[PDB]
């Protein structure tokens, strides 16, 4: 067969990181609109069947630690895992309150060799963040 | 044996190197587009079908309304990176 | 107006940072898997369905056979980047 | 209303760049097997309907010119464009015979504002090349 097996007890965890406020030293502004995004995301992913958890104004160390611990939980009875990041960003990199952390290091926690209970199961990351400073001027 | 990097999917709101637009009162474009599509089709469409429609809605429905003409009438396209090995339905 | 970066698809043979494997007598892993799927399904499956089955065959059917244990029994997952805004069938 | 319009006279051009042999200056070895790949690619992409052309052992300047020119041809009667790159690589970057050129510079020629006759039409790039030196050790 050609579809991911969805016959599990649970659809899976959906961790949302809703970063609105940043330390002044980062020079990063308040992300107005983000609570609205987090509320809409939470209702959508609850409706799909995920156990949604919303974290707010997280530090870089918190983002790594709560992502590392989620990787260490037991996902044997879950069909998939989802994480959503709402923050400031630059290429390869997402902002905590504290400063900046590489996206690859946040997702690496769920590699097959580092999260055996999600082996052969989809790991979804939705990322709302800048990836640089270029602008897309469009065309008619 | 299977690869350690298999079965990831990254749905970024924007392409590498580019800005990502956020309306202060209506939310970021990618998220509001994403939630709309999931509300109507999350339980009946495959994940790539969902995100492709999201790509379309961000590309067509959105244009930045700004006064500084450096940011006037700009556009955005999201970016899907799939290491998935199967079709994925939420049912 | 539509974004200048829209409607691209990149089918990379491997994920960023990683090796891509080529059998000197049978061809590169990604290509033989891609041609297999295209031969059987190029005209009836959507582009993401095709590349997802390719992702699967490279992940499962292939394992590097080398003597130097630095390169022994290694794996590969390809990587699809889609800025497409519609489904794509070759028909 | 959800598929790319395919009712055109041609499916489109398919440029295959098949780099096997490299200049001594680059120090990179012969890519044995790459001609089995290109011929299989040639038949597959022809069978789909592409107008395929295979260029061999291309320099960086030829690859930029090849793609720049294809970008400047008239695609009004084409459904899409495909380009296939078989070469040595490192991240973000593809090898010519003489050396390396950024993958972004090969594809940028097809941006909407730089190729109006492929506007709103799919632009496909298949890329067989290393993207770095990390290795994927697997897991049972």
């Amino acid at each position: 067969t050609y579809q991911y097996n969805m016959n599990f007890e649970k659809l899976g965890k959906c961790i949302i990181i809703n970063n609105k406020n940043f330390d002044k030293v980062t020079g990063m502004g308040v992300r107005n609109g983000t609570d609205k995004d987090a509320e809409a995301l939470f209702k959508c992913f609850r409706s799909l069947g995920f156990d949604v958890i919303v974290y707010n104004d997280c530090s870089c160390a918190k983002m790594q630690d709560l992502l590392k611990k989620a990787s260490e939980e037991d996902h044997t009875n879950a069909a998939c895992f989802a994480c959503i990041l709402l923050s400031h960003g630059e290429e390869n990199v997402i902002y905590g309150k504290d400063g900046v952390t590489p996206i690859k290091d946040l997702t690496a926690h769920f590699r097959g060799d580092r999260c055996k209970t999600l082996l052969e199961k989809p790991k979804l990351f939705f990322i709302q963040a800048c990836r640089g400073t270029e602008l897309d001027d469009g065309i008619q | 044996k299977i690869p350690v990097e298999a079965d990831f999917l990254f749905a970024y709101s924007t392409v590498p190197g580019y800005y990502s637009w956020r309306s202060p009162g209506r939310g970021s474009w990618f998220v509001q587009a994403l939630c709309s599509i999931l509300e109507e089709h999350g339980k009946d469409l495959e994940i790539m079908q969902i995100l492709t429609r999201v790509n379309d809605r961000v590309a067509r429905h959105f244009e930045s309304q700004s006064d500084d003409p450096h940011f006037h009438e700009k556009k955005q396209i999201p970016c899907v990176v799939s290491m998935l090995t199967k079709e994925l339905y939420f049912s």
